[PDB]
RNA sequence: AGCUGUCAACCGAGCGUUGAUCCGAGGAUGUCCGAAUGGGGAAACCCGGCACGAGUGAUGUCGUGUCACCAGGCGCUGAAUAUAUAGGCGUCUGGGGGGAACGCGGGGAAGUGAAACAUCUCAGUACCCGUAGGAAGAGAAAACAAAAUGUGAUUCCGUGAGUAGUGGCGAGCGAAAGCGGAGGAUGGCUAAACCGUAUGCAUGUGAUACCGGGUAGGGGUUGUGUGUGCGGGGUUGUGGGACCUAUCUUUCCGGCUCUACCUGGCUGGAGGGCAGUGAGAAAAUGUUGUGGUUAGCGGAAAUGGCUUGGGAUGGCCUGCCGUAGACGGUGAGAGCCCGGUACGUGAAAACCCGACGUCUGUCUUGAUGGUGUUCCCGAGUAGCAGCGGGCCCGUGGAAUCUGCUGUGAAUCUGCCGGGACCACCCGGUAAGCCUGAAUACUUCCCAGUGACCGAUAGCGGAUUAGUACCGUGAGGGAAU
RNA sequence: GAGUGAGAAUGCAGGCAUGAGUAGCGAUUAGGCAAGUGAGAACCUUGCCCGCCGAAAGACCAAGGGUUCCUGGGCCAGGCCAGUCCGCCCAGGGUGAGUCGGGACCUAAGGCGAGGCCGACAGGCGUAGUCGAUGGACAACGGGUUGAUAUUCCCGUACC
RNA sequence: GCGAAUUCGGUGAUCCUAUGCUGCCGAGAAAAGCCUCUAGCGAGGACAUACACGGCCCGUACCCCAAACCAACACAGGUG
């Protein structure tokens, strides 16, 4: 069958100028799947990579919609997490800068 | 993954422990390739194909 | 005037006419009454559409 | 031996002689909305109960199932109140939506023609509505015909015929009989004129009344009516059937007609039939074709020569095979180059139609021909009065069918049909039920065909197609 | 055998002319100059004056639209002109809530509706209920941040 | 990066007390929450506090009296 295990989640980090921002006051940004939720992405996050997180800030970003000559074409939409690890101050290093 | 010649005539306990193990796997393997870290396809595909067959073995003998 | 719950009559139409023998659809509404008929000899009636035809019938008692 | 679908390439990553990809059969996975059915709702999104498990120090949390409505049976309970009913519970089996046309059964107009227009026609057309099927409806005479010692269920064509007819006798509308054809099965029974049982409802001269010779033991099928339910035995045209009295009767046993003894009348069980998924009883018990299908395999015969030639599949010339000289492509008109064609072959698994061995069901308590005489065979029906429909039939002299409303018959010297109506003769038996074969239709699939179109044509759509776009609508609707 | 012969039907669809380089270039506020980028500068960028609104022509919200927001690239197509510019087009980035707005709370007008009533049929009603805010119950500020986001992020202090 | 002073007075609302008071007639919603009372239970609940903990999903950019909404336009119009 299949069981519940947490890191079925998360699909990606986002690399950009404010990510960076963010990866100095240590602040993390992971791209997840839009049916989950703030909880489930905790106790993923604090299982796979053994630190302990504060809180969860999640948002939805709506797809671009872009030109092309066959037709009207729009992008998926996308769901963003920003993480805030404890004053632990563990960096993730599979993160790769 | 694994020959139907050995799937069928192992036992209970083994395909359970396929199976947890192939979940783990499949786990590992799709969020790797998640974190960009992995190229190819067929790893999720035959993993799938575990996981699918030892379902399908494992209600088999349930019924029968 | 719809239909009484024994002999399924169910109301037909036809058309009206004139001196002058001209035509115009009009309706023909069967005769039911709400009467209390007696089912059982114990003498319990309880209110059933039927129709004039279905009462001299007599398909339903009287008591 | 190649492969990772396309626009659409391009990279990169790789899989294969252990046979990858590709095509077929079966199986599972199958988010959410949508009959949507745990409840709600602005469709693809919000909110819970119940049981079993994972995790925390507990909770929070996480997975798996279950929870709509209606109808029809089963069990419990029984309110106003006592019997008893509604309602209330628990569990199984069914139905809900979609589909191009075909069909049955109800509803149902106008533009038009009559050179106007009301009868009429347009027309039971369009459209709406509820049904199931692969076809449906109809279907065994209460049908025709007219003296022939005739046809013989239903269905669908060609005739009969634009004829007899209907029609402000105008516009117009329009048969039937008979004949010739397609297809066959003139086919089995239920239910009231006796009885056994589950019965109750009632009583009792509770004893000489009940069993089919003789002797003997014993102790309400109400006496009489009404109404319903349950059953052997009567479903008919020369017109037909039993409450009782006359003739041959192809096994046997028991219990009965309130009892035991010859005669007369019914029911249960052993063995020839009749058949059966049938429409005349219904549920079950298990079986082979090179029939087909979803898919594949083999499948002949010139690198021929010379020339225009970019390239020949071209021109000429030899010799090509052919049970295959259909069709496309390859640098130009190719059966000799390939895709392939005649012809053979071929399926592990699955599905639809066609035979062959446990088992099931019925009766041989029955059957065949023979001489007189005393409640049943379909009811609020046939028919009648009024009011309307549909057969050509538009109240005309108007039969036949149906319906609304009132009345209302017999059970055979009874009826209605035989185109307002009847005396004598002539042909069929109404109110109950179903039944294959010929027919119509094609959303879908396969194989073909075309003196059908070749991009303003042909479906609106050979291409982002019911897309863009317009309209908030039902919708309209492109060009390329 | 014909969808078989066009010059017209204010014909149909496509294309192209003159009127013609003619009118107009979308207000009651108005610019000019310098330096800078650029191949080209009144129109873009930066500096100084002038002009106009200022119960707006400023700053926020709801309904509505959906990436027009920011950054980088380019200016055949669009902006009534050229345009380095743009709400042009290409790529990337950007929306952080127990406390702000709705659901787990409840109702008005009104909608749906088990049973039920009526209705040839399709259906129409409305009871128990369930829906339905434009309403009611229930929990914040100052400052700071980069090139775009702030009562959301951070600092400081609290609430229910 | 550093970082001074941070008071008095007066004017003053259409804003708050105010869902108030006074007067008029044309006489001014519903339910949830909240407080409390009992019916039907019951051998362990009631009030404070040190402590670690657990609080769902969705909107959140931009425009918004306009060249970004409705007017076929980058429109002298309309929009709470
Ligand atoms: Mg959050
Ligand atoms: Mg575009
Ligand atoms: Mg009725
Ligand atoms: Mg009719
Ligand atoms: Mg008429
Ligand atoms: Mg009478
Ligand atoms: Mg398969
Ligand atoms: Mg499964
Ligand atoms: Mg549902
Ligand atoms: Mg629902
Ligand atoms: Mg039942
Ligand atoms: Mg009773
Ligand atoms: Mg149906
Ligand atoms: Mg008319
Ligand atoms: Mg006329
Ligand atoms: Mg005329
Ligand atoms: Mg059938
Ligand atoms: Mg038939
Ligand atoms: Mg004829
Ligand atoms: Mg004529
Ligand atoms: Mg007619
Ligand atoms: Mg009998
Ligand atoms: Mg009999
Ligand atoms: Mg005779
Ligand atoms: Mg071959
Ligand atoms: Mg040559
Ligand atoms: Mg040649
Ligand atoms: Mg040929
Ligand atoms: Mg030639
Ligand atoms: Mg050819
Ligand atoms: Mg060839
Ligand atoms: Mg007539
Ligand atoms: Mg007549
Ligand atoms: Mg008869
Ligand atoms: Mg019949
Ligand atoms: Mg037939
Ligand atoms: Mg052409
Ligand atoms: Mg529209
Ligand atoms: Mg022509
Ligand atoms: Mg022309
Ligand atoms: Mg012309
Ligand atoms: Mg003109
Ligand atoms: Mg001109
Ligand atoms: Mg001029
Ligand atoms: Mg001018
Ligand atoms: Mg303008
Ligand atoms: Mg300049
Ligand atoms: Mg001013
Ligand atoms: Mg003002
Ligand atoms: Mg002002
Ligand atoms: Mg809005
Ligand atoms: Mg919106
Ligand atoms: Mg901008
Ligand atoms: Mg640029
Ligand atoms: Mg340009
Ligand atoms: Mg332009
Ligand atoms: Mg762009
Ligand atoms: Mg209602
Ligand atoms: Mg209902
Ligand atoms: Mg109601
Ligand atoms: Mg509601
Ligand atoms: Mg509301
Ligand atoms: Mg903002
Ligand atoms: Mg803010
Ligand atoms: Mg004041
Ligand atoms: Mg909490
Ligand atoms: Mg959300
Ligand atoms: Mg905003
Ligand atoms: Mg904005
Ligand atoms: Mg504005
Ligand atoms: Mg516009
Ligand atoms: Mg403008
Ligand atoms: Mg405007
Ligand atoms: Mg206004
Ligand atoms: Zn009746």
């Amino acid at each position: 069958a299949t069981i519940t295990d947490p890191r079925d989640i998360i699909l990606a980090p986002v690399i950009s100028e404010k990510s960076y921002g963010l990866i100095e006051d240590n602040v993390y940004t992971f791209v997840v799947h839009p049916d989950s939720n703030k909880t489930q992405i905790k106790i993923a996050i604090e299982k796979i990579f053994d630190v302990k997180v504060d809180s969860v800030n999640t948002a939805n970003r709506q797809g671009k919609r872009k030109r092309t000559r066959t037709g009207f074409g729009k992008r998926k939409s996308t769901k963003r997490a920003i993480v805030k690890l404890a004053a632990g101050s563990k960096p993730i290093d599979l993160f790769g800068a | 993954g694994t020959t139907p010649g050995e799937l069928r005539e192992l036992t209970d306990d083994e395909l359970k422990d396929k199976l947890r193990e192939s979940k783990e796997e499949l786990f590992n393997l799709r969020f790797q390739m998640a974190t960009g870290q992995l190229s190819n396809n067929r790893r999720l595909r035959t993993v799938r194909q575990e996981i699918a067959r030892v379902y399908t073995v494992l209600r088999e003998r349930e019924l029968g | 005037a719809a239909v009484c719950d024994i002999c399924g009559k169910g109301p037909g139409f036809g058309k009206s006419v004139s001196h002058s023998h001209r035509r115009t659809s009009r309706r023909w509404n069967p005769n039911i009454q709400p009467v209390r008929a007696v089912t059982r000899p114990g003498g319990n009636k309880q209110r059933i559409n039927a129709c004039t035809s279905c009462i001299k019938a007599g398909k339903v008692s009287r008591a």
